């Protein structure tokens, strides 16, 4: 019941303490059908070169560590042939499968929230100001919340309790989420369809969603348990189309 | 004359009203205050495998 | 032409009336619908979703994630009460900012029962049993486990299945209850006590944490729309 | 020809009876780690009596919730002034300057609906030294400028000819001017939120302002000038009909700052009590 | 007895799929010398995907385009004056004094339609030294003088008896005075243009004025004189219903000069850019 | 008589409403219709007709017929770009005064694809091949034929059939596009380059001309009527 | 009573309205905003012989 | 639109009109009904219930229970009249405050017959016979039992069945009678006399008491609603 | 069109009126001034055993 395997492209994920699989709203990723489509030309569908498991660098869960957030896409923009089609094409569409992997022993304790947020529009630190783009996303390097209210121009107000969007950080359970309770499971999987209000949308301009990992109950251990507990995030596109080819963008 | 006689909102423990539309555009109609539908399992139970409420959530 | 006669209530603007009205953009052609995922069709679908409850909202911990977690430790602490709070899902500071509470605060009456799900967040080797009791109103909160024992309780054994659901049933005389509750439509109070205690082996931490998620059962309902007191401005452009 | 429409009422679920239990069925023990919300009716934890439940979740549907008018802008304009730009009101359209309907609409990420727009226009005679005059009823023009049309520069412009822009003339003393508006958007849903930019270089303007451009509104006194000054205030009321909504979000906690951005100051999660064990004692002689 | 009318909606053509091609069918190469406009759907030049297209060309039909009211004359008249010809307004009827509806109607050479005519009449108290009075509501008469009838010489004429000419009395403060007008012409279509004369010697008056003689309109204050002067302005709005149109023409480029003639000053074809190769670079950090 | 009750929006004059209204000339007898040739029944029939496009609208040539013709010559001019212009059928000075552009400028949204037909207007013995490319937006205009080669292009061989149709397809995310285009609803840009060059025998001129006709495909549509910015007056009698 | 119930304008991806005429003259009716017809080949292809879009325009 | 024409009585507020009117709380969900006992469906069900009649309302006994009981004693008291009072169920001080009287005083006309039930409230060994007579109007009240004998009377024998019903029938010319009665719509007067007297053994009290209960028969009716003169205030908050 | 033609109040010794409801709520209707029912024996004779009006009330 706890074993599971996810085979996408030329990549596989094995797990032995999985709780379940959140499918975002009961909905699986699918291709754009003929009657909901708006672009005239034929789309590219690479299907095995792009819909595989790309692994982002891992973060160290410390005893006093507020949280982390990534923005998808713009995290996978330098990942293989997803981040290349994504350059050469104007319009892109894709769902994802997010597998978060954090393992500890039976003498450790903790609890992460793993939550995908659609359109996680964020709030600058100076109330009368504007974010950067760097302040929303570093690529594959995660941005970090803060245990107190942050200052400084153009940088998101990243106190954890508000989650940078101005809401309560405990109500985030309305979004597709899981927990990683180091006493029961050691991985969370969320299957995320293409949620957006236009059929296809550009991939550099719009951060389609945000993955937040927030430890509610912090780490702890005793005499000489292992001090280093890392968290690794793997994302895998699904049903990925692109449309509108031309010369490659540049930033 | 193109009417429709639907039912009013009465409590539980001469109840039909009449509607006619006058304008050429559906953006001119009334509001649909008498559709009550639900599907909470979309947000309440968004999981791949079912969980049967009398078996352990794991195991 | 036809002889008509105007009744009172003519030429007024009632905010909550639904009449027909001329389209200012005739023969407009709206954009085709899109089967965007995750469509809401009722608000009692946002209030049946779990939400972490800020129980430990003592002062000094209100802007900390520590507000969300109940402290629990090992030793002879059977005399001490773990937590306790009134049942006031729209007025108690513990509840009024959950999804349940923030959805209620747009309404004036609420009926139904509530589900409080507790999650033990300690080691995989710590073991304890807890008593979780609800006391319908009529008498002061219990101050000992021999009184909480008399309520509507559950005894939660901590094991593989981490969490445990205490379903506060609907005991009331009035079919409904105000959201701005008084001591006529009071609802009770829940309280939690050790049943046997926490026991940990050597080399695991002693101080663990619980957490509490509130949601509405499948017979909840709210009525009599009102404004919410939680948002407020002092000029336009806000 | 009369047509009968069937309207089903959706009650809430009754309480089935129950008795003692001694079994390996644990309807209480669960695991929230799965992102799943326990379905434990009371009849699973205690002994319940059969209760036919007639209550209804009607006034909580999205149509019953949102379809109520609410003000979204207030603006003043004078019959006479020495500025010539205070003789008419003007504003870009968004539901985002009043906190109440803003916060209400912002429990969902994409909202698609028609609207019913109403205007409440109320003039007052300006305080001065020499009052007293016989002015006839004032009449007002409300013009809607879609994105692209030419916008007025005075109350005597040519643009007020409103050849194709829709505009309303209303003579004070009657019922308020109301009209109905379709889903005038280019996406497939009004997107309350937007995590993105306008320019492809990942810069420009951030968030809502990018997406929604619905034009302006310009209100004026048709009559003409006035012997003694007077000032009129126009309030605009939106009521969404035929409402569809997607992807709900947690309600806002922190107070709003401006209509452009979601910027905020950090606030506490909730307010304090004495201890964690504190329940007040209210049964006392 | 109820009758069901069938209204078909006209969508635009879908995009049929396509694949590679290697053939002697050249759907692209053509010859414009034949006065024929190539029908090359994209599916002929590239590889397209099947696209069900739901869009409609409804708001571009001629009825949806023209049937919108627009002002075509503005004129002022005083309750009291010392001219006795400024106490009433008067004008010959044509749609040709306002550029907007003129240019709109003039994409076609022959336009045949009914109309819906509306009047917006707004009085103001004239600026002076001694203001202040109690005048009752003003009422106005709008008389239509077909071509031939006797025309007034004062506001106290006999002609205002309107025995057979149609005329409207309207007491200020109500909804505007509106009525409907058939196709009142002697040709078989209103001819916006006319390349010809009136006299057979190939001289006289040139163009439109020759053809269309539809009479005059005369507006007046019925009340009587006024203790202190007041001035009213009447605007007339035409809205063509049941519209038929023939022989389209290129839209006007140069600005209009007068309502008699199509005289103009030469203007440029379009505005300049830097080079012929100039496209601005807008993707820039 | 009947008791009526007046709703808001009473006694107003909305410019774009269609009610019935009394005839001021009752029992009028209109003139019989005439089957005059050439009846228009839609406006997208005036926008599917070719129209010469003033591409060469550099300064000094705006009141000359020279604005209409693209210069092309023989020799090693492969490094030079023939022409190039944005796709903005309602806003670009190249387009805003065509039949397509002047018909669009009465509307606020436009969707569909466009047909640009090029006519080689040189000798009957000159021969050349041209590359005509459209680049969906997302990156600066191509500055070399190796980049234009990557777009959506056509290679037009000049021969008996003089003209050649480049059909700009509809690639967009939004179902529609503003007519007053911004850089959100941008549409792209077309560019033209020599593929092999012009070759002429002895005794024919070397400097030839192309011309470009714009029309709308059979899936074009416009919506949301507005006023046109191209006509304007400063008093009555105009 | 001499009515006619036609269809409203709704988009694609309780829709019937009622009309009655009150006046003795057809110049008093509404506008015919629901006739959508076309024939562009009148202006687009006004030629004597047909041209078949896949054959050379000449030859 | 439709040509209407407003008749007189437009835009007035008539207190006793029943038109429809917009609900200010649309789609409200009222509380389910409850089969509470004792539902009234008419007011002539409150006026067919007995009510003790304050006959002995002489001065000095108006705030005493003594107002309710008629004194009766043993001995040669045949010359004395026991009681007597006009029939004026809405105006006579004896009646105007009963249930019958307080229900009538909300109306302006009353027809029907009345039931006056007398209860002998003395020893279980006292015995007497009484004459109870009603005299339709037309002549002064009887002053002797030889005149009361001529009326519409009953002779009540005191025994096991204690009480006895004198049913004042409806004799009138007008179908109805005012409640504010005058001497046109007068109704008569009832009078009571000893027929044989009271006889008691030794050791029982001699002074007994009767009591009189008024109710309306099954053919009573009232009409023409009016205000009651019995309640009155002199400012708000009362 | 969803009407109901009931009888007017005439005395004893062209009488039908028409009703149509316009609003979506039964709290908007008229009043039910034409229900006349009674049961006085509830207050008049609230006793366990019956009493037959021609027999002694006791015995
Ligand atoms: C004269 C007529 C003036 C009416 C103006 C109505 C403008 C219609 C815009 C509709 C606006 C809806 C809001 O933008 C959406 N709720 C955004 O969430
Ligand atoms: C009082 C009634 C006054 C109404 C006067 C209406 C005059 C009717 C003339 C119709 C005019 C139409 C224009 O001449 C044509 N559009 C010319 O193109």
């Amino acid at each position: 019941d706890r074993v599971r395997s996810i085979t996408l492209g030329n990549s596989t994920i094995t797990t032995q303490e999985s709780a379940n699989v959140v499918v975002a709203y009961g909905r699986w990723p699918e291709y754009l059908k003929d009657n909901e489509a708006t672009a005239e030309d034929q789309p590219t569908q690479p299907d095995v070169a792009t819909c595989r498991f790309y692994t982002l660098e891992s973060v160290t869960w410390e005893r006093d560590s507020p949280g982390w957030w990534w923005k998808f896409p713009d995290a996978l923009k330098d990942m293989g042939l997803f981040g290349q089609n994504m350059y050469y094409h104007y319009l892109g569409r894709a769902g994802y499968t997010i597998h978060v992997q954090c393992n500890a022993s039976k003498f450790h304790q903790g609890c992460l929230m793993v939550v995908c947020v659609p359109e996680a529009e964020m709030g600058c630190s100076q109330v009368d100001g504007t974010v950067n783009e760097h302040s929303l996303s570093e690529g594959e390097t995660a941005k970090k919340f803060a245990s107190t209210s942050t200052n400084g121009t153009n940088t998101v107000q990243s106190i954890v309790t508000n989650a940078g969007m101005g809401v309560g950080v405990g109500n985030l359970t309305i979004f597709p989420h899981q927990w990683i309770n180091l006493r029961t499971n050691n991985c969370a999987t969320i299957v995320m369809p293409y949620i957006n209000n236009v059929p296809m949308d550009n991939m550099f301009r719009h951060h389609n969603f945000t993955l937040m990992i927030i430890p509610f109950v912090p780490l702890d251990y005793s005499s000489d348990s292992s001090t280093y507990v890392p968290i690794t995030v793997t994302v895998a596109p699904m049903c990925a189309e692109y449309n509108g080819l031309r010369l490659a963008t540049s930033l | 004359m193109g009417a429709q006689v639907s039912t009013q909102k009465t409590g539980a423990h001469i109840i039909h009203y009449t509607n006619i539309n006058y304008y050429k555009d559906a953006a001119s109609n009334s509001a649909n205050r008498q559709d009550f539908s639900q599907d909470p399992g979309k947000f309440t139970e968004p999981v791949k495998d079912i969980m049967v409420k009398s078996l352990p959530a794991l195991n | 032409g036809l002889p008509v006669m105007n009744t009172p209530g003519s030429n007024q603007f009632l905010t909550s009336d639904d009449f027909q009205s001329p389209s200012a953009m005739p023969q407009f052609d709206v954009t085709p619908e899109l089967n965007i995922p995750g469509e809401v069709q009722n608000l009692m679908e946002i209030a049946e979703v779990d939400s972490v409850v800020p129980v430990n909202n003592v002062e000094g911990k209100l802007d900390t994630m520590e507000i969300y977690r109940i402290p629990v430790q090992s030793g002879n602490h059977q005399s001490s009460q773990v937590f306790g709070f009134q049942v006031q899902p729209g007025l108690d500071n513990v509840f009024k900012h959950t999804l349940l509470g923030e959805i209620l605060n747009y309404y004036a009456h609420w009926s139904g029962s509530i589900k409080l799900t507790f999650v033990f967040c300690g080691s995989a080797m710590a073991t304890g049993k807890f008593l979780l009791a609800y006391a319908p109103p009529g008498a002061n909160a219990p101050k000992s486990r021999k009184d909480a024992m008399l309520g509507t309780h559950i005894i939660w054994d901590v094991g593989l299945q981490s969490s445990c659901v205490l379903c506060i049933p609907w005991i009331s005389q009035t079919h409904y209850r105000l959201v701005q509750q008084d001591e006529y439509t009071s609802a009770g109070n829940v309280t939690c006590w050790y049943q046997t205690g926490i026991v940990v082996p050597a080399g695991t931490p002693t101080s663990c944490s619980i957490m509490c998620f509130v949601s509405a059962c499948n017979d909840f309902s709210v009525r009599l729309l009102k404004d919410t007191p939680f948002i407020e401005q002092s000029a336009l452009l806000q | 020809v009369v047509e009968a429409v069937e309207n089903a009422v959706a009650r809430v679920a009754d309480t089935i009876s129950s008795g003692p239990s001694n079994s390996q069925a644990v309807p209480a023990l669960t695991a929230v780690e799965t992102g799943h919300t326990s379905q434990v009716t009371p009849s699973d934890t205690i002994q319940t009596r059969h209760v036919r439940n007639y209550h209804s979740r009607s006034e909580s549907s999205i149509e019953n919730f949102l379809c109520r008018s609410a003000c979204v802008y207030m603006g003043e304009y004078h019959t006479t002034n020495t500025d010539t730009s205070k003789l008419f009101a003007s504003w870009t359209i968004n539901a985002r300057r009043m906190v109440q309907m803003r916060r209400k609409l912002e429990l969902f990420t994409y909202v698609r609906f028609d609207m019913e727009v109403t205007f409440v226009i109320t003039s007052k005679q300006d305080q001065g030294t020499q009052l007293g005059q016989d002015m006839p009823p004032l009449t007002h023009q409300i013009m809607y400028i879609p994105p692209g049309g030419p916008i007025p520069k005075s109350v005597t412009d040519y643009t007020w000819q409103t050849s194709t822009n829709p505009s309303i003339f209303w003579t004070e003393g009657n019922a308020p001017p109301r009209m109905s508006i379709p889903f005038i958007s280019i996406g497939n849903a009004y997107s309350n939120f937007y995590d993105g930019w306008s320019h492809f270089s990942q810069n420009g303007v951030y968030g809502y302002n990018t997406l929604n451009h619905m034009g302006q509104i310009y209100v004026r006194h048709v009559n003409g000038s006035s012997p003694l000054p007077m000032t009129s205030t126009v309030r605009m009321y939106f009521k969404p009909k035929h409402v569809k909504v997607w992807v709900p979000r947690p309600p806002r906690l922190c107070q709003y700052k401006n209509a452009s951005t979601v910027n905020f100051t950090p606030t506490n999660i909730t307010e304090k009590r004495q201890s964690i064990n504190y329940i007040p004692e209210t049964v006392k002689p």
